[PDB]
């Protein structure tokens, strides 16, 4: 009886003496701002960090899980082209400017960068307020919120000094977060910076092989032979990332590759820490190929070719039969009324970065023949206005034909296998690569492929919806070509509802809307994809189309993309990470 | 007793050599490099780190290491080097760059004043975030560019 | 003039450039909680951050300064002794105790301690609120205060798993502080935990030579030859502490020592870190040797001497002439009306530390006869019940005779150079010191040394302010020997005001209270301390007296003790401190 009260007391020390030796376990938020090219968002993700006595603080890798992506505010571009058309004056993209005279105004683009990050700030403290316990809020607060502002292809082709300026000013309002909220958001140049392509698409391959729980450290993913060389248990996935204004082909080799050809060792590179498996990656990224970019370039140099253009009007094999839209690169709406309403804003208009990369006033063609003659074969006059850049020349009315081959055939020679590089595509050129043709001619591999991107996997999608392709699809191109064939040469028929595609053979029929109008032209991009692919040396194990990845619980823990691999390219390396995010902190900031 | 490090690194010569030739010819090199004659004692030794070809920046960047090294220009000691109230190291003496132009390429290297702002397009190298000085070196933003058909021959 | 304008925006994007690169300085605040004998205090510091990027955050150790020493509460023996006194019964000390029953009463003990540990919360809260401005408070709430509380002599020779159970309990109390006031406090095992008394002897030493600036790892304080080791550029000082329950004798070797003589290497010890000048320091402390228990075991044991206790009343050397008190080691108080009145308090007795250590019920003395035989030398038999081992036997009144000579050979047979070593000196034992005669008979250093304590300091300056002893004093023995065989020899008579020490040959006058009435034992101890000094083979270069050691502004940035050097000790060692104070930090906490 009495050696039992004896064992309570006894049990109060132990219980007590397991805390000061036992590692303790913290919540906390990590937020990743994706400066696109369409827009510039927020993206909360929760963490588990983990406290141990005399061996620090970690971060563990497969505790990341993203809460929320944010609202989709203005992108990087139009806060500096907004800027430059009210200090630089309007119409700036048609008229040499002088870029020294610009520093007198660095204050007025900081009033206008902190616009955007007031928002980006509200925003982010919104999510973190709905979706928290007061247990959990007091965690997150007290750790910090290490702050990752990532800039892709919508600057990363911007002239002039102005795009680093504008970095430097975001880090300082980052740093500096409203005292109200509680929420400790800071960062530094490491993790605030512009990512290049090869960077945004070798961040992709971290987070898909994660989320797959293909790569790791741990031997339940990785195995170490006689020799010490530690190697993944499953073979390392390759992804094919198509954004709004660049595409991204990742993939590891399992190879020997010319001088030319600069592929990137994780662990040589510092994208992984010495402990994870080793793998040679070919990262290439291809600007002007973005479901808006592509879009603006396909319609311009389609509708300049006269196979095409006659009588002032295009006609567009890539378009449904009885589709009809304004001869411009305009941002396109589909009324409920069958009509294809085209915005005449210039900012508004799918050609503008490239029009406006694509000028005589722009250090990178005036000094750079090659980059002007890249201009010049995608019909872009850089000596020509702004105006007359973007404008489709005796053209009024795009006409849809329907036909499927004549659109890959065009796709074909226009975005994957052109006679020059695309515009701004230096990165691409530099490690051995002008063109998409040219990544499979070049570098091969085994390994599987995956495929990301909203319209990408709509393509594939929407045949297997309609019964025209297996819902046990491999990468069958001549399966995939003929469910497209079938699907492109639908009639688009104004109903009592409204425009609705209809199938050839009483197939089916769905609802004409601003996104699937031109899914024919993504379905194209799809097949010269895998023809390419096909044609390699070493073929891809299989290819697969995913929209997210499911975790352990069933519930996928996190999107696809290069947010994920930017948290893990920089938490994976334990004792930078310790320094940077928990002994200097947001205690770093204190004035 | 120490051993003999060696580094052989390609330069222009073999820089534009077409096809897998000039890599796979490196892996036999340090092979041989590791395999000396044991008669007369010196241990050579290599590996892929110190024995592979190196680029027309990284020859300059080397070539501007090497001028600051020797006019004592460069240096972590107080002797050559500076620690202000916010604890940044400072080179005592300004950082001399420099034009070397051998047979097949020339280089041009300068370190860039205070981090002069530069063009998205320029990419310069910063010493210690591209390891090629330990961070207890003073810090410095150089512009190494190398051009190919400019060298004497 | 538009040049300039544009060398603002320029200056505007440097500025902004050198926050991201630079070092920030943040202000952070130091606990260390003084568990001594007599009291538990807690000690306020000030210490600067600074927090470099890649580089971590690390305190400048010259930036350490004392803020205030808080209010003397309860000591540590007194909150154990309290919990035997409730829940073991009451005159434990005479009967024996079953260690193993007293388990099913740890809550009981916490709860004890909570009393305490929340007295000390709300002293160190009040001195860090009025003695900080917002600023600086936003600053220490964000980096959280490390905890330091180490016990001394006061439970250094505590009994049984009592003692390190508190322990426990201490730093659950300490890891959970109140949420109201925003304080972080934190500690560890590491931190908060008993000290040796060799250890409390090593920190006083750096204390000191920090302080004082001869340690240091700068080129201003160290220099490094040709063969790569670091010297000291001058010579590293030692030190002497007399406390409440202990003495300590420091001082760092210039020498070849016998195989039982055990000294300390500062690096190979890991009290001080490989960057810094290497030393080979003798620390040895002795208990019964401080003001308190000295006081206690002097007066048993004199008072026992057939030469001073003749007819109930024993002849006190070390009193004045005229000054008289009843026979108990209890603590004296000189009334205004010339009565010295003994406190009948058993626990307020300086005996009842060594009674209670000295039992036949204790396993260090039942099972131990060389700790019995310790015991029985000084009068105290362990058989005997608790109040007739504190008694004075056949003692009423204690009449001082005021013979310095006679004080001096009775404190040298007594506290100096004793037969046995005083008992629980196991530790001063194992380095091969018995007693303080033996530290210079076997270890000897030319190295300067200083003298440390309230009394040790006051024994010193009474001399001088009466002009007995000259202001430029050095080590001379019979100067001081001559200066206060004058002093001792001085009549107490009882003035209108109150009771006044006359000097002979109308030399001078001051008041009697209950610090000075004894301080010719002190005067003794120095003396006999000196005189061994000297006898050693190798003398230090120089002796001082100092109460504080001024800083580069001219006021003592902090005070003489283990406070500093037990900071030092933890916040030098760079990357250890950086992750247990800021990775782990407060955040380890959160439950
Ligand atoms: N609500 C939404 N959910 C998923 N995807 C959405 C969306 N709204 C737009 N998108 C798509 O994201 C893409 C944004 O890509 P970005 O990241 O802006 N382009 P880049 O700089 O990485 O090349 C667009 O192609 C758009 O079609
Ligand atoms: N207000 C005060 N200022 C300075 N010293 C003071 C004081 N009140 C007591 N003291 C002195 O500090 C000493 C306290 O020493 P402790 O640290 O309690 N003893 P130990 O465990 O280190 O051996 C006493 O000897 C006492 O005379
Ligand atoms: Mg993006
Ligand atoms: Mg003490």
């Amino acid at each position: 009886d009495t050696e039992k009260r004896i064992n309570v007391g006894k049990t109060h020390l132990q219980t007590l003496r397991n805390l000061e030796t036992r590692c303790h376990d913290s919540l906390q938020a990590l937020v990743v701002i994706d400066a696109g090219s369409s827009s510039t968002r927020t993206n909360v993700f929760l963490a588990k960090t983990r406290s141990c006595p005399n061996k620090g603080r970690s971060i563990d890798p497969d505790s990341i899980q993203l809460i929320r992506e944010g609202k989709r505010f203005t992108g990087l571009r139009v806060v500096l082209e907004e800027w430059l058309d009210t200090y630089a004056g309007k119409d700036w993209e048609s008229r040499p400017v002088d870029a020294r005279l610009l520093f007198q105004y660095v204050p007025q683009m900081h009033e206008g960068a902190k616009k955007l990050m007031q928002l980006l700030e509200e925003d982010t403290v919104a999510i973190l307020d709905s979706q928290l316990n007061e247990e959990q809020k007091v965690q997150v607060k007290a750790l910090g919120i290490p702050v990752m502002l990532c800039s892709t292809a919508g600057v990363r082709d911007f002239h002039e000094w102005y795009r680093d300026a504008l970095f430097v000013l975001l880090r300082h309002l980052i740093n500096n977060p409203s005292p109200a909220h509680g929420y400790k958001f800071f960062t530094n140049p490491f993790w605030t910076r512009p990512i290049t392509g090869a960077e945004e698409g070798l961040f992709a391959f971290i987070t898909l092989n994660h989320l797959s729980r293909r790569l790791g450290e741990d031997p339940a993913r990785s195995m170490i032979d006689e020799y010490g060389v530690k190697h993944s248990r499953n073979d390392l996935a390759g992804v094919v990332e198509v954004g709004g204004a660049s595409a991204q082909i990742v993939f590891p080799l399992q190879t020997v590759l010319p001088s030319s050809v600069r592929a990137v060792n994780l662990q040589r590179e510092r994208l992984l820490p010495e402990r994870y498996p080793s793998a040679d990656v070919v990262s290439v990224s291809f600007m002007q190929l973005g479901m808006a970019s592509s879009a603006g370039l396909f319609l311009k140099e389609l509708c300049s070719n006269d196979e095409f253009l006659q009588g002032g009007i295009c006609s567009n094999p890539c378009l449904f039969k009885g589709f009809q839209q304004s001869c411009s690169a305009g941002e396109v709406e589909v009324r409920p009324d069958g009509s294809a309403s085209v915005n005449e804003d210039v900012r508004k208009n799918r050609l503008k970065p490239l029009a406006t990369y694509c000028s005589v006033h722009n250090p990178e063609i005036s000094f750079k023949v090659t980059n002007e003659m890249q201009c010049r074969e995608n019909s872009i006059d850089p000596t020509k206005p702004l105006a007359e850049r973007m404008k489709i020349e005796n053209c009024s009315i795009i006409e849809g034909t329907g036909n499927f081959d004549k659109c890959v055939s065009q796709v074909e020679s226009i975005l994957v296998a052109p006679k020059l590089p695309l515009p701004a595509n230096i990165e691409a050129a530099s490690s051995g690569f002008e063109s998409v043709d040219q990544v499979f001619r070049f570098a091969s591999s085994t390994a599987p492929m995956f495929i990301t991107g909203r319209e990408m996997l709509a393509s594939i999608d929407t045949l297997k919806d309609h019964r025209l392709l297996r819902s046990d699809f491999s990468g069958d191109v001549e399966e995939l070509a003929e469910a497209a064939r079938e699907f492109c040469s639908s009639e688009v028929i104004i109903r009592t509802d409204g425009p609705v595609i209809q199938l050839p053979n009483a197939r089916g029929e769905q609802k004409l809307n601003s996104l699937n109008f031109d899914l024919c032209k993504t379905m194209a991009l799809t097949v010269s994809l895998l023809r390419h692919m096909a044609a390699g040396e070493n073929q891809p194990s299989f290819i697969k189309w995913e929209k997210s990845i499911a975790g352990p619980d069933g519930k996928p823990l996190a999107d696809l993309g290069w947010q994920v691999g930017v948290i893990l390219h920089h938490v994976l390396f334990t004792e930078e990470w310790g320094r940077t995010a928990y002994e200097a902190g947001y205690s770093h900031n204190l004035e | 007793a120490l051993g003999i490090p060696v580094m052989l690194c390609s330069t222009a010569g073999v820089r534009d050599f077409h096809e897998w030739y000039r890599d796979a010819l490196f892996v036999l090199l340090r092979h041989l490099i590791n395999n000396p004659s044991p008669a007369h004692g010196y241990k050579f030794f290599t590996n892929p780190f110190w024995t592979r070809p190196i680029t027309g920046a990284e020859e300059g960047l080397f070539a501007f290491i090497t001028l600051n090294h020797l006019s004592r220009r460069l240096g972590e000691d107080p002797a050559r080097s500076m620690i202000d109230e916010y604890g940044v190291k400072h080179s005592r003496n300004d950082l001399a760059g420099v034009v070397e132009v051998g047979g097949a390429s020339a280089q041009i290297v300068f370190p860039l004043q205070e981090g002069t702002v530069l063009p998205s397009s320029v990419r310069a190298v910063n010493l210690q975030r591209e390891r090629l000085l330990p961070e207890r070196y003073p810090s410095a933003d150089v512009v190494s560019v190398s051009f190919m058909q400019l060298g004497m021959a």
